[PDB]
């Protein structure tokens, strides 16, 4: 059973973490196996939760860090980051509109 | 009733003759036409209130190996939510492997009518379709399930 | 040699200045050594540092982001990263920190993002943020919080994102959040909620999203009406028993409200209205509601859903208010003389099974020329005039069950894909010859003039 | 498939002559097999989790008057879970009149097998039933189930 | 609808009092019907619960008035009452 | 004679010197003058009192229940009960008091009921009970208390029965109850409770019922261990998600506990330790439970059900334990090899279905006269020894569904009333002659041998 994962399978890897840690769902190319990971890589953000923690996939326009599905913390090069969003022009005032 | 299941690779093969056929049974939550992808395998978390979307190219077939439901963790879904689910997110079809988990049988069996088709498969057959789809690989497929006889 | 990869880590150019220096999950403690003075992300994540000092770099002018998540710190020393004057992202989850450092944040006056989730913390020293002039996104997410640390917020008005979820915060007191004018996500999931001060959101001028969901509210939130920019609101999983007549009026640019697993027995008529972003309203069982809700300001609803309910009528005019209506469900409801769905001309779907309809005439789905399944299951249904079907060309499945027929069906619509009639007793007149070329699948109430014929496509019984 | 009831009041008149008899559906959720009693009417508030039980002579047939699911208050069990109830407690049989409550019958559909039978029964012979429960005053019944 | 119930039958009688009230089933004949009543009446306690409140049969060997099911506040003449139980004998002084 | 009856009330004679007095419904204001000195129940309920300031009857020295529930109070004066001497028993539920009355009950020395619930009490001052050394029965029930009272319940040493449900109470600390030496039954349910202190109940050296059902609990209620005279405790439907080793230690005389609608996943293996008057333990969903719990001390067990969590192995000796169980229901878990039941001799109802069951042997079931059911569906049940359901005399009901039974199946038994074999498919080999008369619902396999063959119903689909 993998490095930090509590539950295995050979055909989709990892069913249950570690408490503190976030299970990914690693797709490549047929497959998609289960991964365990302390923090949620680039296209994520952590997302814990009593249950199961998980990392999600942070979907908004031009962000390339989020805090939540819907709250920006790093924009891509060169946006301008007003209130979690990502925006071409800066509404009212580095390069984090505000 | 039953259904039978081509699995051919994507690899030249005018010897490798027909080369995987199965057999498997229709489910009842679905409708009994036949359907014909490519082989996609998903983590039975996938299907789960609304995880991340892989936005595949509709059409695929996918492949999911139901596990322990006695070990494994409380289901985020039914399994007919799940059937539902693979579908409307692209699945031409969809295979349950349930040899873990025998009494998925009797939970995909109450009709919802489901415009693709679920198919499950249990020991002899599935252990094969795993035999290919693990590591060793993700061998690409084109898969047939080919309807009654 | 100046740029340096310290032994076992995995580096990189950031840039063509500086360094990105990857050690992490090499169980370590106080090392690295050889730290490039250029070095500008480092993640000493998952390693076995239980104490800093010997600090091995207070010299790493340039360092943007350091990550210490996954480590054994019980205690950070006031000066643990003093010197660290370009650190914008501190990342200190999952250790075994009992309360927030008393003063090894303090001043650190570039710092944009901050982790401190999952460790044990039951304690926020009041100035433990004093300084952070920068902070933006603090995350306290799964500790041993059991109330909000209202003084030691004061000083964060810059902040527009925080976690609180997975602690046993039982309480909010008004004003706990008074300071935080720039707050544009909130979340408190998954607490030990009870109580609600009746301005325990005042403050809260930018606010956008609150998550409440999970927690064990006794009644609906009123501190909302405050929170004029509110876009999503989640209080699903609570006890809340009723929503109230106005709930939402101080909050106009809602598009999503998660409410479902609320024992919600009623809703004010007024409760919805003036919510024009709103796209979709779903009530499953609200058991006393009578009327049907007044959706003024909430002209762009798509979807309705109100199962379970006591409505008897529909004002004849309800589709002026549903203009872009795609699906209604009014299932387990107490209808019988229901009027024109005309009006509402994108209609795709209508749901009215069980209710005490008995009549179906030939306004009331004339011009749908959209719509696609109509379920009309387990009513009085007994007549249906003319060809309240003949304006119906989109018209795919038809589920006229458990009725009260026949005394003379239809057939003025002819595209079907699906049919089911079962249930009816007195249609005896059972005499359907099949104008319906298209369809692939039927149910008949008798087996009889099922398999009667005979690309191909099924019935039953 | 189908039920008849005998309905037999313990008096007494010739012209009378064995006075209802009437139609019903068995449910899936028992088995067939027939059934006599004595025919006690119990409130549906009655079969729920923290009720007296009664401790009535065991074999009665108890006929339960269902209401609208949609003014009453919520149930405090499944219909099925009821029906179990009533015979843990009481008896085989259970007679469900379903007038005001049609979709009790697609609740009392799925199989858990119950030693005693449950037969559901509608509009027009469960009218009479009713009429004949009104007290009328006395009443005072023997109800025999059998299958043709 | 009768005196203060919100909610009829003919068959069943009372199907919801209000809200402070008691719902008792009544057993005549073959019939069982719903009453609401302020108070319960001498076999029975109040209930109070959220959703119904509901009289409640005080089956307790010789009591004539309880506080709960297991509960009783006055045994018959003349026995004696000790800890919410009724006894011929006394134990230790009742 | 000479006592006689205030005007529409109806009036009753007590003995030869007293009256009891019931002007109930009537709507009214404060009802004398001319209510006899000799009153000894006098029932004022359901009227319209909104206000007994501008009397009351200081003289009634021989009332014993006085009934003021379901008027319109708000208020009660200082000396509203001065001279009622023999007062036992007094009734204000379902008024509108917002707090107990600071002083109208003081030093009532024969008071042993009171009822305020149902009133809209949110606050009880802290001496307001000061005198009351004869209460036994006080009843709080529905109100809008926040706190439980605890200085005010200091000095009611003698009170024996306490309803605090229908409050908002939500956390109970240390010694809360601490002087509360007499109370037997205490019930806290349907309040808003997420927090005990772990000696919330230090004090109640007699309490015999304890109800906190239907609040938020987070943890089992600790503070138990200390209740030694306990005999019935609720925390059901509550957050609860496990039962800790050693849970009753302290409780021994415990007849009922319930917990369930409780997330519970986990039980300590001697949680039930010790229990002599449990006749019942179910515990269902518990998934995290691995080990069959020890029921050392815990013999008189006659229905055990644990469904649903991980228990793949049962010790070899476990019916040494279960001398009187009949009714097992191991329903849903992992049980593969499993051992001899013939020591559990008063068993009549076996539920095993869904486990990983392979093969049923000559032991497993032998001897047990009893035994009525046995469900053993959904299984890998492959080989059933042919003696195995030879002593097994009172067996009416036998379901062996779904399991991969086949040549070779099942016989030397024929007391049937219920048999169940679908599912099973390697039974083709279905020959199946009602050799067994008694018979009356069978379920095959095939369609076939219904009509291939004394209402013997049949399925699945006879042709
Ligand atoms: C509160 O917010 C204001 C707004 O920026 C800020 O200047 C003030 O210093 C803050 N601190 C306290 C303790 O109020
Ligand atoms: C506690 O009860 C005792 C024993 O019956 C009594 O003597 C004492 O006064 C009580 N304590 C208080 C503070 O009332
Ligand atoms: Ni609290």
């Amino acid at each position: 059973c993998a490095k930090g994962c509590e539950l295995c399978s050979e055909v989709n890897g990892c069913l249950k973490c570690s408490p503190k840690l976030f299970i990914l769902l690693e797709r490549n190319d047929i497959r998609q196996v289960g991964v365990c990971l302390p923090s949620c890589p680039p296209g994520y953000f952590d997302a814990r939760n009593p249950d199961m923690n998980k990392c999600i996939k942070c979907k908004i326009e031009h962000c390339e860090a989020c805090f939540s599905h819907n709250f920006c913390t790093k924009c891509k090069e060169g946006l301008y980051l007003h209130k979690g969003r990502c925006y071409p022009a800066c509404p009212e005032g580095t390069m984090e509109c505000s | 009733q039953k259904a039978i299941i081509r699995v051919i690779p994507l690899k030249m093969d005018p010897t490798g003759k027909l080369n995987l056929t199965l057999e498997g049974v229709f489910a009842g939550v679905a409708e009994i036409t036949p359907a014909e992808g490519k082989l996609m395998q998903s983590h039975p978390l996938y299907l789960c209130n609304a995880s991340d979307d892989d936005n595949l190219e509709p059409g695929f077939i996918s492949i999911v190996k139901l596990e322990s439901p006695r070990r494994a963790p409380r289901p985020c879904l039914s399994l007919a939510s799940k059937a539902r689910m693979a579908g409307e997110r692209g699945a031409s079809a969809v295979l349950f492997d349930i040899t873990e988990d025998r009494a998925a049988a009797e939970q995909l069996q109450q009709p919802l009518g489901l415009t693709w088709p679920v198919v499950l498969i249990w020991g002899n057959d599935a252990e094969k379709l795993m035999e290919f789809v693990y590591k060793n690989q993700k061998a690409h497929v084109r898969i047939e399930l080919k309807e009654p006889p | 040699g100046p740029r340096g990869c310290p032994t076992h880590c995995h580096c990189e150019p950031d840039g063509r200045m500086l360094l990105r220096v990857d050690c992490s999950d090499l169980g370590l403690s106080e090392l690295p050594s050889n730290l490039s003075v250029f070095t500008s992300y480092l993640d000493l994540s998952m390693n076995n540092i239980s104490q800093l000092l010997p600090n091995p770099l207070p010299s790493l002018r340039f360092l943007e982001e350091l990550r210490l998540a996954g480590n054994a710190l019980t205690y950070i020393p006031k000066g643990a990263f003093t010197g660290l004057y370009s650190l914008k992202v501190l990342m200190l989850q999952n250790n075994q920190l009992r309360h927030v450092p008393t003063e090894a944040l303090q001043n650190l006056r570039s710092l944009q993002s901050l982790r401190l989730d999952a460790n044990h913390i039951s304690y926020v020293p009041p100035s433990c943020f004093s300084g952070l002039h920068s902070l933006r996104h603090l995350w306290l997410d799964d500790n041993a919080l059991t109330e909000i640390p209202v003084q030691a917020f004061r000083s964060l008005s810059a902040l527009q994102a925080m976690t609180l979820a997975l602690n046993k915060i039982h309480h909010i007191p008004d004003y706990a959040f008074g300071n935080l004018s720039s707050l544009v996500v909130l979340h408190l999931h998954n607490n030990r909620i009870h109580s609600l001060g009746k301005k325990c959101f005042d403050g809260l001028h930018s606010l956008e999203t609150l998550d409440l969901n999970y927690n064990n509210l006794d009644e609906f939130p009123t501190a909302i009406r405050t929170l004029s920019n509110l876009k999503e609101l989640g209080f699903h999983s609570n006890n809340i028993r009723s929503i109230p007549e106005k709930a939402f009026v101080g909050n106009p640019s809602l598009i999503t409200i998660h409410f479902y697993d609320n024992p919600i027995q009623f809703v004010g008529r007024s409760a919805f209205q003036h919510l024009p972003e709103l796209r979709t309203l779903t009530l499953n069982g609200a058991s006393q509601i009578t009327e049907f809700p007044d959706l003024t300001g909430t002209a762009n609803l798509e979807s309705l859903t109100l199962t379970g309910a006591q409505i008897s009528s529909l004002p004849q005019t309800v589709c002026n208010q549903l203009p872009n209506l795609q699906v209604l469900d009014l299932s387990y409801n107490l209808l019988e003389d229901l009027p024109s769905f005309s009006v509402c001309q994108k209609l795709q779907k209508i749901d009215l099974r069980h209710n005490e309809i008995y009549e179906i005439k030939v306004d009331t789905f004339q011009q749908l020329l959209s719509l696609r399944s109509l379920n009309l299951a387990w009513n009085k249904i007994a007549i249906i005039h003319p060809n309240a079907f003949s304006t119906l060309p989109s018209l795919i499945k038809l589920d006229l069950s458990s009725n009260l027929l026949s005394s003379f069906p239809i057939t003025g619509l002819h595209g079907l894909t699906h049919l089911k009639l079962t249930g009816n007793h007195a249609l005896q007149s059972l005499i359907s010859s099949e104008n319906f070329p298209e369809l692939k699948v039927i149910e008949m109430p008798y087996a009889y003039q099922c398999c009667a014929f005979g690309h191909s496509v099924q019935c039953s019984p």
